[PDB]
């Protein structure tokens, strides 16, 4: 979390 | 005033420690490290011109142990030169060790060791992902502000011997010329979208030959025909970057122009990924060393 998890 | 040598063999006490163990540098010296290193940074080029042999790294992200098997594997500085392709901070548990030996050694070996600016090193982002709150729970909010002023004097992009362009994400539509990258002014936070933006964010992409969309939500991806102009244009024969996972800690892109480094193995404690780095001799020759994860 797609900043990239 | 600032004991470089006694901050050092306090970070490295903890080699062969449990992984995990923390140092507890005190705050004046953390800022010391910010405020000394900010300046060489600002001394020296935005756009570094270096010279093989050099060992290069991608993405740390706080994984301060992993940190030191690096070294150990590639020779602790001044033994090898480096040079680090950003993204120190967040994630991982150990942001401010990993932050504060790679300043250290910036400090000492100005000449020797190299440090570029990753979309982590970037208040926005580092506030979310991590930093923020480490500095928080060890230290305080103030402290996290400096470490700000001191990322905003990162320099952005290397060339190794007029032949590999090194940089944190990867190109931008509005790249024309190295002029534009030196003309880039410090200390900046990254405000506006463009050139800066898109040095420190972009992807390459296999499904687009051109310029395409971003699934992060900002910059862009680029393809291989992209890559190829690139490196006609400036007279150049690699790209290396970091910025994304891979499984091998290196992987090649666009016909083996471009490689992508990540030196973080098992990435987040989820990934399975190894880490790499590469190691550039005299003769312009790349290898790779691996980190098992
Ligand atoms: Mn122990
Ligand atoms: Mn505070
Ligand atoms: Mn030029
Ligand atoms: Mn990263
Ligand atoms: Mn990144
Ligand atoms: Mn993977
Ligand atoms: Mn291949
Ligand atoms: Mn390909």
């Amino acid at each position: 979390x797609v900043x990239x998890x | 005033k600032l004991n470089i040598d006694s901050i050092i063999q306090r970070l490295l006490e903890v080699r062969g420690s449990k992984p995990g163990k923390n140092v507890q540098l005190q705050e004046n010296e953390i800022r010391g490290l910010c405020l000394k290193s900010r300046e060489i940074f600002l001394s020296q080029p935005i756009l570094l011109e270096l010279e093989a042999p050099l060992k290069i790294c991608g993405d740390i992200h706080g994984q301060y142990y992993d940190l030191l098997r690096l070294f150990e594997y590639g020779g602790f500085p001044p033994e090898s030169n480096y040079l680090f392709l950003g993204d120190y901070v967040d994630r991982g548990k150990q942001s401010l060790e990993t932050i504060c030996l790679l300043l250290a050694y910036k400090i000492k070996y100005p000449e020797n060791f190299f440090l570029l600016r990753g979309n982590h090193e970037c208040a926005s982002i580092n506030r979310i992902y991590g930093f923020y709150d480490e500095c928080k729970r060890r230290y305080n909010i103030k402290l996290w502000k400096t470490f700000t002023d001191c990322f905003n004097c990162l320099p952005i992009a290397a060339i190794v011997d007029e032949k590999i362009f090194c940089c944190h994400g990867g190109l931008s539509p509005d790249l024309q010329s190295m002029e534009q990258i030196r003309r880039i002014m410090r200390p900046t936070d990254v405000p506006d979208q463009g050139l800066l933006c898109d040095l420190l964010w972009s992807d390459p992409d296999k499904d687009v030959l051109g310029w395409g969309e971003n699934d992060r939500g900002v910059s862009f991806t680029f393809g291989a025909e992209v890559v190829a102009k690139f490196l006609h244009k400036h007279d150049l024969d690699l790209i290396c970057r970091a910025h994304q996972v891979v499984e091998d800690g290196y992987e090649f892109f666009a016909k083996r122009q471009l490689v992508t480094l990540f030196s973080a193995p098992n990435y987040c404690g989820e990934f399975d990924n190894a880490g790499a780095m590469m190691s550039v001799d005299e003769t312009l020759m790349c290898s790779f060393q691996i980190l098992k994860p």
